[PDB]
RNA sequence: ACCUAUACAUUACCGCUAAAGUAGAUGAUUUAUAUUACUUGUGAUAUAAAUUUUGAAACUUUAGUGAGUAGGAAGGUACAAU
RNA sequence: AAGUGCUGAUAGAUUUAUAUGAUUACAGUGCGUUAAUUUUUCGGAAUUAUAUAAUGGCAUAAUUAUCAUUGAUUUUUGUGUUUAUUAUAUGCACUUGUAUGAUUAACAAUGCGAAAGAUUCAGGAUACCUUCGGGACCCGUCUUGAAACACGGACCAAGGAGU
C-alpha cells in the first residue's frame, strides 16, 4: 500500500541489454560475463561494425536515477529486525529486502513490523510456504 | 513607418472602389486633422520665443 | 513590367477576399481579356478521400547503414515535391492484425484483433514527393512494402 | 481486382525498351507492386541486330566448366530474356526481393486473361521516345529465334487467332456505340438532364 | 555559371619615382565579380611587368550589353590549348547577349574539343553583322522568309502518370 | 517549351512590338482564338481543374 | 485619463506609452488613498487562526513544485468563417458534411448537423479535425442563442459517488447521456432557423439534400493541391 | 534541386579535466501582526506559524571535452585467511 | 540592408532553486491635475507648453588633419537656428498577468493504487522461439602486413605462470 517515494522521477535508460561478451556463443568454456579482450587482432577490441558493443562509462545511466529500483526506490538489504529501525526515516528513499539467509520463523515479523513503519519490502511471500 | 504605408495603399482602393471609410481607414486619416492642431498651435504657441 | 506581380499576385486575397489588396479579376476565364492566373499542369489523383494511401517503403537508409528511426512512405499519387509537402504532420498510423486480444472493450467497443501503430510524417524525403515519417515505435520491416494510412487529420485547410 | 492499385498492372511489351521497362518494373514491384508484362517478343533492344546476336552469344558461353548443369542456365524465351533484367536489377538473394520477382508474371504472347484487361504503356520506356532517328534497334522476337527458341511461329499464329476475334469483338462494340449516340438521342428530354454535367464539360458536348 | 562581362583597369601602385602610372582596362568575362579581377592579374602578367602586389585593381564594373533584344551573330576570336596544340580559333554564334555567347563558346568548345576552360583564352569578341560570318551554321539561319517546319518539344516523357494510359503518338496530325 | 497553332499572321521579321500590336489586332486573333475547335478543350483549364467541392 | 496606447500585435514589437509619462504628469501634489490594511491578524480574541495544531507541523508527504502558469494565450484560428460546410474527420461523425455556426472562446467550432438533416447534434469540434470547404451559406440575421456556451456544457459530472462522499459503487453506470431535455428546444430552434436558410440558398454543391453523403472523394481531384 | 558518416551544430545524460562556493546553527531566514524608535518613512523589538546537517573523504555552481596497441598510473571487483 | 509582413511544419523542454541561500529586479495590467482638438458616439481619439546635454537637421564661427585641393573630407568644437527624434520626471496598493532562475505549461479525454479479490495504459533483443530489413570472415600469436594456402586450438570440469 506504501506510497512509492519522494514525488517519483521517470528513470530512462541507455541499454536495458546486457553485454555479452565475445565468442561466448561459440564456446561453453566462456561465461556470457564480458571481459574486455586485448587481442591484437580482434575486431571488437577495434570496434568494427556490426560486431557487437562493448562498456564503457558513457552508457552510465543519469545519477539522480542510479540504482534506483522500477519502484523509484533504492534497495537496502535487512538481515534482521533492528535494521529495519534504521529504515524508520529512510522509508521514504529506501525499500527493504529481507536476505536469503533470514528464515521463515523471523521474516513474518520483518514483515509485520515493516508493516508499521511503512516501508515497502521488495519480497514480502518469501517464505509462504503455507505450511509448517 | 509601414503602418501608414498600408493606411496609404489602402486609400489607393479609394481611387477605385471608393467604398470605406465608414469606421476603418478614414479613422486612420482624421487623426491627422486632431494632429494638424499641432501645426495650429505651431503658428500661436511656437512663436514664444 | 514584373512590377504587375507586387500587384496582380495580391489578387488572391481579394480572391480570398479579405482586406482586398488588389481587386483586379485574373478571373481564370474563358474570357479572351482573361489568359492569366498561372494554373499548373497538372497532377490529379484522389486517393486521398480519407486515410490517404502509401507504403512504407523502408528505413531511411544511407548505402550501408539503416536509421531504423526514420521510415520512407510513398504517397498515392505524389509525384513531385510540392505534393508531399502537403502531408507533413499528418498523424500516419501503420495498421496491421494478431492473434489475439488479451483485452476488453474498454473504450468504444474493442475487440482487439486490429494493431496500429500512430505515427507523425515530419518531412519531406525526395525530390519526387517521397516522404519520411518517424512512429512511435519503429515499423518491423516485413512491413515493407504493406500500407500505411496517412492520415488526413490534423488539417491545415 | 483491389489492392495498392489493383491486384495487377497488365502492361503491352509492344515497342518498348527491354531494360527501361525492366528498371521501371523492378523498381515498382519492390514497391509492392503485381505487374504482368504481355506481348515479350515485341520488347525493342537499341543496337542493330549483330550486337545484340554476339551479347547473348557470349552470354551462353559462360557455362561452368567442371559440371555445365550447374552454370548458367540460359534461358531462350523472349520473357525469359526479360525476366533475366528485372532479376539484375531486383535483390534476388533476399527472402524480400525473392517476393518480388513472385509478383511478376511475364508471358510472351498475350493470353488468357490477359487479353481483356485493360494494359498499359509505361511512356518513360518506349522506343519512339527515345531513341533517335538512324538508330538501329532490334526485336526480342528474332534474338530468341537466332538462339534457339522453339515456339516462334507456335505464337504468331496464335496472335492471328485473338486479333482474328477481335474484329469480331470489335464489330459487336462498333454498332453498339452506334446504339449508344441514338440512345443518347431519347433523353435529351428526360428532365433537366444533361445540363449539369455539359456546364462543366461541354467540349464534348 | 553563365560568364557575365566586366571592364577591369589596373594601376601599378605608385612609388615615388613615378607617380600616375598608366592605368590599362580589359574585357573579362567570368562567372562572378572576384574571379574576374584574377583573369587580370592573369592576363597581366604577359604584357605588363606588374603583379600584384605591385599594382591595383581601379574601378571594375560589369557590363550589361547594349540590346538585349537584337538577334546579332557574334564572332569570337580565340587561343586555345589541345594535348599538344596551342591554337588560334575563331568561331561564331548567334545570341543576344555578349555574355551569352562566350559562354556558347565554351559549352561548345569545351565538348567539341575537351578544351578545359583553363586552357581558353578570350582575344577579341565582337558582333559580325552579316555577310562576314563564315561559319556555315550560322549563315543557315539568316534567309528571311525561313520555313523551318521542325516540329519541335522536348516531348516532355511521360507525363504524371508513370503507367499512363494514352500512347503518346508524338506528330498530332 | 512552346507549342505550335495554326495561326500565322504577317509582320516583317525586324518588327518592334508595336507593330505586331498593330498586326496582332488587326488579323483578329482575339475573338478566332476562344472558339479555336480544341481551344474549347482548353478550358478544362477553367472548368474540370478544381472544380471546386 | 485614458491613452491606452498598447499597439502590440500586428507589429510585433513595440507597446508605445514610454511616450506618456513626459507632460502628462502633475509631478507634484502626490496624495494616494495608500490602503495600509492589517486585517490579516491572528486577533485570537476567540478568533483563533494560528492556525491550530490540525497540523500546524510536520506531517511529512512530498509531491512537486509550484506550476508556472501558462494562461489563455492567443489562438490562432485559420479562416473558417460561421457558417461553412465542414467535414468531419474523427468521432462517431466522420464523413458527415455539416455546418458551423460559432467560434468559441476555448478556440473550438460550434458546429450542428442539422440533427434534422444530418443526425449531427450541437457538438464541439477543434480546427484540427475538420475540413473547410471553398464558400459560404448567408447566416445574415441569425441570432446564435450564446448561452451555448464552452464552459456551458462539461460533462457534468462524476462526482466520485452520488454527492453523498464516501459511498459505494456498483459497475456500468449511465451517468453521462441522457441528451439534454434543454438541448433538445435549442436543437430544435435552430434547425428551424437554418432549414428556412438552407433551403432558400441557390441549390448549388452544397445547399439543400446536398449535405447529405458521407465525404469519399473521386476523379480526376484532389488531396494534394487543390483550389478546395 | 536532392540523398548521404561515429564530422559540424543546438539539447538531454555519463565520465574526465580545470576553476568557483558553503560551514558563527544557545545561528541564519521567511510570512503576518502587535507594539514601536519613529524619518515623512524604514528599521529595531515582542507574539503566532514556518523553513533551515553533508561519510566537509561531503554538498552546491560553472565551462570545456572523450581514438588507442606496446606501456604506465588511479578507482572498483571476484577468491581465501588473520 | 531594413521586420517589411507573416504564414507553415519539425524535434527537443535540466531542474529534491535550500531535500545548507533572494522567486526579485524588470517591465505589463487595474485607483488620484488639466484643457480644447478630433473621431465613434459604446469606448477611443488628439493637444501643447512640462524640465535636458540636447543627439540628428540648418546657418555661422572656429580649429586638428587630409583623397585632391574650385574643392571635398574632416577634427575640435562653439554659437545661433528651427526642423524633427529619443530618454528621464509612474509612487501606493492589486492580479491567475508576462519576463528570469539550462522559460512546458494552462484544457480535456481515457482509467478507479481499487479489503482479500482484481483490470487499464505504458514498457520489457531481460536469457531464447516466430517474422523481416541492415550490418556482419576465427580466435590467440609473431609480424610491415593475419580471415589467411602461417603456427596452437575437437569439446568440458579441476590445476596452471611475475614469487
Amino acid at each position: 500500500m506504501t506510497i512509492r517515494p519522494a514525488y517519483r522521477p521517470k528513470i530512462v535508460k541507455k541499454r536495458t541489454k546486457h553485454f555479452i561478451r565475445h565468442q561466448s556463443d561459440r564456446y561453453a568454456k566462456l561465461s556470457h560475463k564480458w571481459r574486455k579482450p586485448k587481442g591484437i587482432d580482434n575486431r571488437v577490441r577495434r570496434r568494427f561494425k556490426g560486431q557487437y558493443l562493448m562498456p564503457n562509462i558513457g552508457y552510465g545511466s543519469n545519477k539522480r536515477t542510479r540504482h534506483m529500483l522500477p519502484t523509484g526506490f533504492k534497495k537496502f538489504l535487512v538481515h534482521n529486525v533492528r535494521e529495519l529501525e534504521v529504515l524508520l526515516m529512510q522509508n521514504r528513499v529506501y525499500c527493504g529486502e529481507i536476505a536469503h539467509g533470514v528464515s521463515s520463523k523471523k521474516r513474518k515479523e520483518i514483515v509485520e513490523r515493516a508493516k508499521q513503519l511503512s516501508v515497502r519490502l521488495t519480497n514480502p511471500n518469501g517464505r509462504l510456504r503455507s505450511q509448517e | 513607418a509601414a503602418e501608414k504605408r498600408t493606411v496609404a495603399k489602402v486609400l489607393a482602393k479609394a481611387k477605385k472602389q471608393n467604398v470605406e471609410l465608414a469606421k476603418s481607414h478614414f479613422a486612420n486619416v482624421a487623426t491627422k486633422a486632431a494632429a494638424n492642431r499641432a501645426k495650429l498651435l505651431a503658428a500661436r504657441k511656437k512663436k514664444v520665443a | 513590367m514584373a512590377d504587375t506581380q507586387a500587384k496582380s499576385t495580391t489578387a488572391p486575397k481579394a480572391a480570398k477576399a479579405q482586406k482586398a489588396p488588389k481587386a483586379v479579376k485574373a478571373p481564370k476565364a474563358e474570357k479572351p481579356a482573361a489568359s492569366e492566373a498561372k494554373v499548373s499542369a497538372k497532377k490529379y489523383k484522389r486517393h486521398g478521400r480519407l486515410f490517404a494511401k502509401a507504403v512504407f517503403t523502408g528505413y531511411k537508409r544511407g548505402l550501408r547503414n539503416q536509421h531504423e528511426n526514420q521510415a520512407i512512405l510513398k504517397i498515392e499519387g505524389a509525384r513531385r515535391k510540392e505534393h508531399g509537402s502537403f502531408y507533413v504532420g499528418k498523424r500516419c498510423v501503420y495498421v496491421y492484425k494478431a492473434e489475439t486480444k488479451k483485452c476488453v472493450p474498454q473504450h468504444p467497443e474493442r475487440k482487439t484483433r486490429v494493431r496500429a501503430v500512430w505515427g507523425k510524417v515530419t518531412r519531406i524525403h525526395g525530390n519526387t514527393g517521397a516522404v519520411r515519417a518517424r512512429f512511435n515505435r519503429n515499423l518491423p520491416g516485413h512491413a515493407m512494402g504493406h500500407r500505411i494510412r496517412i492520415m488526413l487529420y490534423p488539417s491545415r485547410i | 481486382m483491389t489492392g495498392l492499385t489493383n491486384r495487377t498492372v497488365v502492361i503491352d511489351g509492344r515497342g518498348h525498351l527491354l531494360g527501361r521497362l525492366a528498371s521501371v518494373v523492378a523498381k515498382y514491384l519492390l514497391q509492392g507492386g503485381k505487374v504482368a508484362v504481355v506481348r515479350c517478343e515485341e520488347l525493342n533492344l537499341s543496337g542493330h541486330f549483330y550486337r545484340n546476336k554476339i551479347k547473348f552469344l557470349a552470354y551462353l558461353r559462360k557455362r561452368c566448366n567442371v559440371n555445365p548443369a550447374r552454370g548458367p542456365f540460359h534461358f531462350r524465351a523472349p520473357s525469359r530474356i526479360f525476366y533475366k533484367a528485372v532479376r539484375g536489377m531486383i535483390p534476388h538473394k533476399t527472402k524480400r526481393g525473392q517476393a518480388a520477382l513472385a509478383r511478376l508474371r511475364v508471358f510472351d504472347g498475350i493470353p488468357s486473361p490477359y487479353d481483356k484487361r485493360r494494359r498499359v504503356v509505361v511512356p518513360i520506356a518506349m522506343r519512339v521516345l527515345t531513341l533517335r532517328s538512324d538508330r538501329k534497334y532490334c526485336q526480342v522476337g528474332r534474338l530468341s529465334h537466332e538462339v534457339g527458341w522453339h515456339y516462334q511461329d507456335v505464337i504468331k499464329s496464335l496472335e492471328r487467332k485473338r486479333k482474328a476475334k477481335l474484329r469480331v469483338t470489335l464489330k459487336h462494340n462498333r454498332e453498339l456505340k452506334k446504339l449508344t449516340v441514338k440512345a443518347r438521342e431519347n433523353i435529351a428530354k428526360a428532365a433537366e438532364p444533361f445540363n449539369k454535367i455539359i456546364k462543366s464539360y461541354g467540349y464534348e458536348v | 555559371g553563365l560568364l557575365k562581362e566586366y571592364e577591369v583597369v589596373g594601376r601599378k601602385l605608385p612609388s615615388e619615382k613615378e607617380p600616375q602610372t598608366p592605368l590599362y582596362k580589359m574585357r573579362i568575362f567570368a562567372p562572378d565579380n572576384i574571379v574576374a579581377k584574377s583573369r587580370f592579374w592573369y592576363f597581366l602578367r604577359q604584357l605588363k611587368k606588374f603583379k600584384k602586389t605591385t599594382g591595383e585593381i581601379v574601378s571594375i564594373k560589369q557590363v550589361y550589353e547594349t540590346s538585349p533584344v537584337k538577334i546579332k551573330n557574334f564572332g569570337i576570336w580565340l587561343r586555345y590549348d589541345s594535348r599538344s596544340g596551342t591554337h588560334n580559333m575563331y568561331r561564331e554564334y548567334r545570341d543576344l547577349t555578349v555574355g551569352g555567347a562566350v559562354t556558347q563558346c565554351y559549352r561548345d568548345m569545351g565538348a567539341r574539343h575537351r578544351a578545359r576552360a583553363h586552357s581558353i583564352q578570350i582575344i577579341k569578341v565582337d558582333s559580325i553583322p552579316a555577310a562576314k560570318t563564315r561559319r556555315v551554321h550560322v549563315k543557315q539561319f539568316h534567309d528571311s522568309k525561313i520555313k523551318f517546319p521542325l516540329v519541335q518539344r522536348v516531348h516532355h516523357k511521360g507525363n504524371r502518370k508513370l503507367f499512363s494510359f494514352r500512347k503518346p503518338r508524338t506528330y498530332f496530325q | 517549351n512552346l507549342h505550335l497553332t495554326k495561326y500565322r499572321i504577317k509582320f516583317p521579321y525586324t518588327a518592334p512590338t508595336r507593330i505586331v500590336r498593330k498586326a496582332w489586332t488587326e488579323s483578329d486573333l482575339k475573338a478566332q482564338w476562344k472558339v479555336s475547335p480544341w481551344s474549347v478543350k482548353a478550358q478544362n483549364i477553367c472548368k474540370r481543374s478544381s472544380l471546386n467541392d | 485619463k485614458g491613452k491606452k496606447h498598447p499597439v502590440n500585435s500586428y507589429l510585433k514589437g513595440g507597446i508605445l506609452r514610454y511616450s506618456k509619462a513626459q507632460m502628462y504628469k502633475r509631478r507634484a501634489l502626490y496624495r494616494l488613498k495608500d490602503k495600509k490594511s492589517p486585517v490579516v491578524e491572528k486577533a485570537k480574541v476567540p478568533i483563533k487562526k494560528s492556525k491550530a495544531s490540525y497540523p500546524t507541523k510536520t506531517f511529512v508527504k512530498k509531491r512537486p513544485s509550484k506550476a508556472n502558469f501558462s494562461e489563455h494565450k492567443r489562438n490562432t484560428r485559420r479562416n473558417l468563417t460561421p457558417g461553412t460546410v465542414l467535414i468531419l474527420l474523427a468521432g462517431r461523425h466522420q464523413g458527415k458534411r455539416v455546418v458551423l455556426l460559432k467560434v468559441l472562446a476555448s478556440g473550438l467550432l460550434l458546429v450542428t448537423g442539422p440533427f434534422a438533416l444530418n443526425s449531427c447534434p450541437l457538438r464541439r469540434v477543434s480546427q484540427r479535425y475538420v475540413i473547410g470547404t471553398s464558400s459560404k451559406v448567408d447566416l445574415g440575421a441569425f441570432k446564435v442563442p450564446e448561452h451555448l456556451n464552452d464552459a456551458y456544457f462539461r460533462r457534468l459530472k462524476a462526482k466520485k459517488d452520488k454527492k453523498t462522499g464516501e459511498a459505494d459503487i456498483f459497475a456500468a453506470k449511465k451517468e453521462r447521456f441522457v441528451p439534454n431535455e434543454q438541448r433538445k428546444k435549442d436543437q430544435k430552434e435552430v434547425d428551424a432557423a437554418l432549414l428556412k436558410v438552407i433551403k432558400a440558398h441557390p441549390e448549388g454543391k452544397f445547399f439543400a439534400k446536398y449535405l447529405q453523403n458521407m465525404f469519399a472523394l473521386h476523379s480526376s481531384q484532389y488531396p494534394h493541391r487543390m483550389r478546395f
